[PDB]
DNA sequence: GCAGACACTACGAGTACATA
DNA sequence: TTTTTATGTACTCGTAGTGTCTGC
């Protein structure tokens, strides 16, 4: 039911799905993939999603596995113009004495510096389409030229509906539970698995990585739940001091965060954005932009951050 | 084609099966359509208050600010982001521009100056010869026009218009015409 | 008039010193770098009969390279220059002489305070070793009775302390002590043998290389030391 | 003495580099995860990052390889171009070790934009050779690592301790600096110096050791070194008394005195006025002084700048 | 008087070649002649906030009176790869005739040359034994402080009363000689005096107006009234043409420092007094916040919007 | 004792100190340099100060001299990333057959366009730290990235104590007397030398430059003293034009006082404090302080002074 | 001490393994790739008379090619490498020993798990066929009594199942079954006959090639199979 | 034994980023 | 509904020129 590759020790690489049915996809995407595998022949496909770890490479290999195709997996970054002139032509023109459809998987082909090669590939597709098909995967769809996008079926991963998201998260919870059972990880509180799934969605690779990381002591109990539901870089003290207009605590907190000024200012803007009025958003971004613009200009940096704190505490209207 | 039969192949098949890589290069350049952009889907969100997430889209502070700078209703926000927003995040820039820029369907064509390529070339020549700034070169051009010495000076400078200089003058390949324009400068 | 291919190959080398060149009536050509760090002269076979200033010398030589070797070159009636050869005719704009940096006066090199020679093979070996050892400056001095050239990498050796290359050029016989520093960037000369005349007086000086085609004079570096 | 010493190094922070995880001063959760990794025998793909320098990312990257006894190839991340990945790195990852050890690639400081394309070529690489070889990346700016590579690695953020974690880490760094002074011959005439050095440069332990070496030029850490470390340049009695009296002329005379060391003066002035003024005046004092200090590096006449600050404060403060 | 017959612009044709020929204040000319008498030339910054007083001319005259191998570089052309290339080759190599080498960088405050100045920081000490640098600037604040430390800053002008009358005498004599040389007839010497007075001390503007009038052959009312360089912007402001102002912003985005002052100067005359004050406030705030702005085009566009909306032309 | 480079004709370049003792430094910083030399090994150092001419380059070369180090001096504006991959790596990997320490002096290394190069350095400085050390000298410490600042001993020049300032001015007066002895300049009044030293502090380069400037006659009489005190006359014309609200004369006087804007705003506050009514002092300080604190970002200085004059003439009430 | 052309060719072949080398006084030289894939040791005729580390071996061999074959290599007075020619002298830098990745001691190869022999003709044919069929990996395995080298192209054939080349060495009288995969990139040796030793112990493994002048240890690919 | 083949470098085109 | 600021710096790809060694 689950696919285990004993050669791999990394958890996300050990449990890579091998069939289209095993992958956790949106309903319509899985339906189209099942249709592709059922009709027997694979068209030219481009699986793309900027969000990593949604299942593009997995689904490409699973299509090749369901069709039982003669797959040539290729690192897209190595698919330069000489690769198309050479290995791709050698593989397309080779005679097949077993009826297996030839499919070329070009994994992560979204490099701009390969545009010329991609153009060649397009011409290639007009000469060897009757011999083989191509399954490109990519993160930046704009890294694929427009003729390639037009000639292929472009499937956008990581763009689900709300009900699709609910169903996918339930399926991922079940899959992580099965992985725990296979790995000897005792689940004392399923809320840990639910929190991991909801936190790292839609990056399933990162979800299994988080599972491996937090399942160190072999038990998923309330302690691991409190560790997962936490934020190790949370700024809450500064936010609560600003909400209370506490000048003493802001004065005390200025040197704590004054060391990493740029990162702290970015995270503070990011956190205040969701907790204030729209006009407060305008004012906060103006204040923060000015204070950061005069970063290297001011003399006392801790004083500069305390000045930013006073400004924000005075002008913010917390919802 | 001695063989008067054949369903006949397209140009790509003839190029690839023959392995004549120059024909392959031409067939690939056949697909050299260029210039793709969807920046105006972001600006619309700023203008129409649509929902739009740039966590997965490419962002350009210059393009967004110059697009919004075409209408005076947005010039306060563009001015503010041009002053204090340079050190902000792209997400923060976009968030501020959505919160501040007032709602409105304002899409139109950008205001672009249309230049006399010949006059630009003359000013660049006068600036190169006399080692002056651009406005000093324009003043020299005015003085030489109202003196009648400009045909004489242009004649003395006609040799300075190298084919690399015309690239700086204008990227339009019709620059060749100006070349002849400068060859006949007497 | 036509330009024999030796004249063309010489002008291609003269374009390495100055992007343009001014040709005046005679059987003699010359050019100097715009910053005045190197100057070249050459007696040429083909006779120049009319003065003509070429601002773009490399593009002009590219025009020349295309249309045969017996190409008739002259000035056009309108005021430009014309290149006619059997199948074609090309017009090139004649620049005003003020638009081209010309050395104006043929530098009469004084009687050398030191004389030596260097073969084509020695110069080729020196250039190859400098390309290998990252050598960017040379110093012509007198070592143990002979005249030597020491090659230094001025980048990693700002004071020219560690000698990276050394070459001998023969005995000196004289009674003076010197150390003429020459930046390798100022030597745009073509391969061949060269009679080397090193002249210096007070704060001024130069290094002249008389070759089998052209003479190249180059300026010494600032902290060159001599006792003439 | 359970402190590693690179006898080949003379710079203090290079000489006293921890060689094992237990020697590294790390937050509780981070050191626990690192001990767990070393216990599991195999190393996954890791990214050790922090905007703060000198937190131990490279040290821990080497110590993991040491504890696991992994065949490590330590590579300068800025030399790790795409042709280098296509060449030696692929050969290393695909080949086996002569002694059956796990191969690990440590790409130190991999957060340049110019390497993004190279990083792109990596995202298939890391999945093709994950059975035999792993990749440990060091970074200052996490955004210099493309998001796919972050997805492929366990990301560990240095310099993020709890309050109790920070107290314990400072205690441990104080003990380590005392042992290092013992080894080096630096007399500690006042432990307050070491405590202030640790608190001042936290969480940069490299800068901590470097400033220990700086302030130990006289071989002793006496009270003068403490006054230098905490920056104790005297008192501001004249300015404070003249501000309370609204003595405008005296403030105009006093501006050039403190114009020289402006940052220290403005910090001390804020600290002193904070206590001697009404709460309503505290906010306005922070506003005035913050604006003045913000525009420092721009003000053409720093003495006139301090006069402007003095006039604002003397007019708007309510001296309780 | 120095003349260059190969030149067709009067201000390029009649440029003084020595310090004595320059019409300068007494103290300034005395200091320049003392510097030339010193034998060598140190790094010098000629600063003149008032234009047309002749900082380029004085730099070339210094190079001529000290007899130096001078390379004249326009500041805008002095990009960093030019400093690394030809300028380094010139400064490190000695001259054939033993003269001191000098680089003249004209109007070094004009454009984005800050990286070239920070490069010049070490360049000037690396080759100080053989090569000195003479930088001219209208706004001394445009030159980074390390260069001001490495150079001797000579601020121009501010003449006395006797200095002013003597300089006006010298300029009237020079204009008379230039008119005799070019074949232009002087109908009234009072007109020449009035021109010199009107444009004092902008001698370059005087010679430029003379060159503009040259086509007639005589001098009558060159003081004119009607019959600029900002005519497009001024007209589009009067018409409240926001789109044309937006299109014009990138044109003058090149040299904001010059354009903004020229704009204030041209607006000062054509608008009502309270609008003069208002224009000064608006333009001054815009110039004040220029160093923060990232795109000068948008900054200039906003300035145009404000001015166009608030100006009450006469 | 004084070091003289006879190849240099510029006075500030002729008498460059060649040892640490010849330098005029604060007590603790000179003590630190002497300790570094006595140990025999130089660490990674960053000598910085926004004030030019404090001696960073001098102290770098003097450290390399006193330690007898194999030094490679490099203009920081040329130290691109390929310059580190090539020349710097060749220099650092070369052996030390004579036991000398290799030191790379990167002078003026604070350009933003070098950041990437600086980044490439932060591993370099740790690979070759056994035999090679780096001495960076900068004007803006913000041009050095934070990891490089972490890897170095940061030493801020031009920030001495009062006793340090007194001692440094004494030493500078004595050094100027020695330089005038060597150069053939007659000192007819030591108050002139003291005035130069106290005026141009802490830029000693400019101190020697102005010594060269005012000693054009070969003698330093008391007449030069009134020229050195830099009082630059009075400002009665601008004050009267402001009282009369005469805009044309204010526009005419703007380029005049645009010569030394800092001195002018100082003198303007100092003088106009007495000529405006007491009710206008706070507003006049607001106007002048703003015009002064925004100067470093004002493109046009003459226009900035005109704006100041218009504000003052419009808002001031006069006595 | 001169360098016979055989010694210089051997040094070039070693430079293909590591950009720099650490050669000590004697007649024994060794090198190991920085990524620990190939190791090489060899004895040569010329006698090393002083310990010195070369950071750029390729450039050193280039400057050696730039002078006469009888050039004299010595240790300069400064401590570098002095190449004395007829009229010229080249000073090549001596690198810091820590800045060159070199083996600490000559690694002794363990007792082999399988032994065979490769004739120089078979090796040359294998290399030329590798250029031809573009095979990038090989597998030393057993084929019904004999030891065979199978050559695969991992780009188009990732599972190493489609054999593009096959060579038969000797027969295997043992009882074990093995399949040692070797990447072609790590075959950095010069032509000759080689006794091929193969060692494997569970996770550990290596392939040694003993020649009459040099020995080459090569690491096997991670997914090699054996039952030793 | 010398055309041809193999490899190496130099340069144009395209992309990207920081800062003004 | 439209659509690109200057300068400096860094990287990758493709190809053409160029040098150098060698196979029937
Ligand atoms: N002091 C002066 N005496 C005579 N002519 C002058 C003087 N100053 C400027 N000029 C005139 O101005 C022209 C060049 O001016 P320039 O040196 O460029 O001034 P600026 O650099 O201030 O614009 C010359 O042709 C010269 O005739
Ligand atoms: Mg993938
Ligand atoms: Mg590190
Ligand atoms: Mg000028
Ligand atoms: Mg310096």
């Amino acid at each position: 039911m689950i696919t285990v590759n004993e050669k791999e020790h990394i958890l996300e690489q050990k449990y890579r799905p091998s069939t289209i049915d095993e992958c956790i996809l949106p309903a319509f995407d899985k339906e189209t993939f099942k249709s592709i595998t059922s009709k027997g022949k694979i068209p030219h496909i481009i699986l793309h999603s900027p969000s990593p770890g949604t299942g593009k490479t997995t689904v490409a290999k699973a299509l090749c596995h369901d069709v039982n195709a003669d797959m040539m997996f290729v690192n897209g970054s190595d698919c330069k113009i000489d690769f198309v002139r050479g290995p791709l032509t050698n593989f397309a023109s080779a005679a097949s004495f077993d009826g297996r459809q030839k499919v070329i998987v070009i994994d992560e082909f979204d490099r701009s510096g390969l545009a010329e090669s991609q153009r060649h590939l397009r011409s290639f597709m007009e000469a060897y389409s009757s011999n083989c098909s191509i399954i490109i995967t990519a993160n930046n769809i704009d890294g694929i030229i427009k003729p390639l996008q037009s000639r292929c079926r472009v499937i956008t991963f990581g763009q689900p509906t709300d009900e699709d998201k609910i169903e996918m998260m339930k399926q991922m919870i079940r899959r992580l539970t099965e992985i725990c059972k296979h790995e000897g990880i005792a689940i004392a509180d399923m809320k840990v698995v639910a929190a991991l799934v909801k936190k790292n969605f839609p990056d399933f690779r990162k979800t299994i990585g988080e599972l491996d990381s937090y399942s160190s002591k072999g038990v998923l109990d309330a302690g691991i739940l409190s560790l997962v539901t936490n934020d190790r870089g949370a700024i809450d003290d500064v936010l609560e001091s600003l909400k209370n207009k506490d000048v003493k605590q802001l004065r005390a907190l200025a040197p704590k965060y004054a060391a990493d000024y740029s990162w702290f200012v970015g995270k503070l803007a990011e956190e205040i954005y969701s907790r204030v009025t729209p006009q407060s958003i305008i004012r906060m971004y103006e204040i923060v932009g000015e204070n950061n613009q005069y970063h290297g200009i001011a003399a006392n940096t801790e004083l500069h951050l305390a000045y930013l704190f006073i400004q924000l505490a005075c002008e913010m209207q917390w919802k | 084609s001695l063989f008067k039969d054949d369903i006949q192949l397209n140009e790509h098949q003839v190029a690839w099966y023959s392995k004549d890589w120059t024909a392959v290069q031409s067939a690939a350049d056949s697909f050299k359509e260029k210039a793709e952009n969807e920046f105006f889907e972001i600006i619309g969100a700023i203008n129409n208050k649509t929902k739009c997430s740039i966590a997965q889209k490419d962002y350009s502070k210059f393009m967004v600010e110059n697009a919004l700078s075409q209408f005076p209703e947005c010039m306060p926000a563009v001015y503010a982001m041009n002053l204090i927003g340079s050190g902000l995040s792209d997400e923060a820039h976009f968030n501020y521009l959505m919160a501040a820029v007032p709602r409105g369907k304002r899409y139109g064509k950008w205001a672009k100056l249309v230049e006399d390529s010949t006059e630009v070339l003359i000013i660049k020549l006068l600036a190169k010869r006399y080692q002056v700034n651009t406005n000093d070169a324009i003043n020299y051009k005015s003085i030489l026009t109202k003196n009648g010495k400009l045909p004489l000076v242009l004649k003395e400078l006609k040799g300075l218009v190298t084919d690399d200089f015309l690239k700086e003058v204008t990227k339009n390949v019709k620059e060749q015409k100006q070349l002849k324009k400068l060859a006949l400068e007497w | 008039m036509k330009l024999s291919k030796d004249t063309t190959a010489l002008l291609k080398n003269f374009a390495t010193i100055n992007s343009g060149i001014m040709l005046k009536s005679g059987q003699f050509i010359m050019t100097r770098a715009v910053n005045g760090t190197t100057y070249a002269e050459a007696n040429i076979s083909d006779v120049i009969d009319f003065d003509v200033a070429i601002y773009d010398l490399n593009g002009f030589l590219g025009i020349l390279s295309l249309v045969n070797d017996d190409a008739e070159i002259s000035q056009s009636e309108d005021g430009n220059i014309k290149i006619a050869d059997a199948r074609s005719t090309i017009f090139w704009p004649a620049a005003d002489p003020s638009t081209v940096v010309a050395p104006n006066k043929p530098i009469p090199f004084p009687v050398a305070s030191a004389v030596t020679e260097i073969k084509a093979e020695d110069l080729q070996q020196l250039l190859r070793v400098s390309r290998g050892l990252q050598i960017d400056t040379i110093a012509i001095t007198v070592k143990e009775g002979k005249i030597v050239i020491n090659g230094f990498n001025k980048v990693e050796d700002s004071a020219l302390t560690r000698v990276k290359y050394s070459l001998t050029l023969g005995d000196y016989d004289g009674e003076n002590t010197f150390n003429f520093i020459i930046n390798m960037a100022n030597m745009k000369m073509q391969p061949g043998n060269y009679k080397l005349l090193l002249w210096a007086k007070g704060k001024q000086g130069a290094a002249k290389f008389e070759g089998e085609h052209a003479n190249y004079v180059v300026a010494l570096e600032a902290d060159s030391t001599h006792d003439f």
